[PDB]
């Protein structure tokens, strides 16, 4: 699995 | 001449010219914090001006403690030191300490109640535990981890903001008069993970006694053995409450609530949210849990780690700044 690179603020 | 002054409410920030666009983003007993732009590194920073570091020996002791730990602790999941400075030119004039950190985008407060997928949930929790494990390796046990002192960026990276010592995330050890060990911090990780899943605060007590009651209402009255570990006067209150059986973790976190994985999350939760710390999961076991272990990298998860007068503290702090 590849690590998330985005996150909604 | 290397420095300029900006008025920040009733406070004057006198900072290196490299730091521009200062705006206050918070304050507390120990300092005032501004967002700024660093023209030399070409990035956004947080600038913390310490508040009354030399008023007394206890202030000075804490200020010295904070400076040293920030310098010595270096880990991607712990807020780092970019710079420290004083605008004063000698020990005799020395008054102000300014600590510069990377500027993060948000704390966890709103983020965790926005519904996250398993990947983001577990990845964020993995980083938290890596940070905590590194704190514990340096002999720091936080005891007050909450969404407000854990920070993130829009790229899904996470850092713990401070080194610790809103009661919703406080472990039973803390709530009551008890001893604590490393896994006191696991309770707080559990409360955060639960909140991520359910979309609201797990144990929202209206006061310190009420905090206890919301815990037992969901998890069940702790065993006699645990009651024995309590101080006499706290024991008289706690032991004489109605007896709650608790709910199973399937009832507390049913599939409905989630985005193999949900089963794995519940299992982890069932091990973190244990009232009796002697039966609660360790940081190492949490990092090894199937739900968390997917991200494992040893460089991240197994990284290597008195009495003075006021003027003596000033001197020790001045050396540290310099
Ligand atoms: C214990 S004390 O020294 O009295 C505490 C003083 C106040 O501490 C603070 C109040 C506010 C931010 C604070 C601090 C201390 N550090 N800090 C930081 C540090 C790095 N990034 C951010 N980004 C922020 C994250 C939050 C977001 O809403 C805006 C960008 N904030």
């Amino acid at each position: 699995p590849k690590r998330p690179t985005t996150l909604n603020l | 001449n290397n420095f300029y002054s900006v008025e920040i409410g009733d406070s004057t920030f006198t900072v290196l010219k490299r730091y521009q666009n200062l705006k206050p983003i918070g304050s507390g007993a120990q300092g005032i914090v501004c967002a700024a732009y660093d023209a030399i590194l070409e990035r956004n920073v947080a600038i913390k001006k310490l508040s009354r570091p030399f008023q007394n020996q206890t202030h000075a002791k804490r200020a010295y403690r904070e400076l040293v730990l920030m310098k010595c602790v270096n880990h991607k999941n712990i807020i780092g030191l970019l710079n420290v400075f004083t605008p004063q030119k000698s020990l005799e004039e020395f008054q102000d300490v300014y600590i510069v950190m990377e500027l993060m985008d948000a704390n966890l407060c709103q983020v965790i109640q926005m519904e996250l997928d398993h990947e983001r949930m577990s990845y964020l929790l993995y980083q938290m535990l890596c940070g905590i494990k590194h704190l514990h390796s340096a002999g720091i046990i936080h005891r007050d981890l909450k969404p407000s002192n854990i920070v993130v960026k829009s790229d899904c990276t996470l850092k713990i903001l401070d080194f610790g010592l809103t009661r919703y995330y406080r472990a039973p050890e803390v709530i009551l008069g008890m001893g604590y060990k490393e896994n006191v911090d696991i309770w707080s990780v559990g409360c955060i993970m639960g909140e991520m899943i359910k979309g609201g605060v797990l144990f929202p007590g209206t006061d310190h006694i009420d905090q206890w009651n919301k815990v037992i209402e969901q998890l069940g009255t702790p065993c006699p053995e645990f009651m024995k570990k309590l101080q006499p006067t706290v024991r008289t209150y706690v032991e004489n409450r109605p007896k709650y059986a608790g709910y199973s973790f399937e009832k507390l976190f049913p599939d409905v609530l989630f985005p193999l994985k949900a089963s794995q999350a519940r299992d982890l939760l069932s091990k973190m949210l244990v009232i009796d710390a002697s039966k609660r999961i360790s940081v190492d076991e949490a990092l090894q849990h199937p739900y968390i272990n997917v991200w494992y990298d040893p460089s991240e998860a197994e990284a290597p780690p008195r009495e003075h007068t006021i003027e003596e503290w000033k001197e020790l702090i001045y050396k540290e700044v310099m």
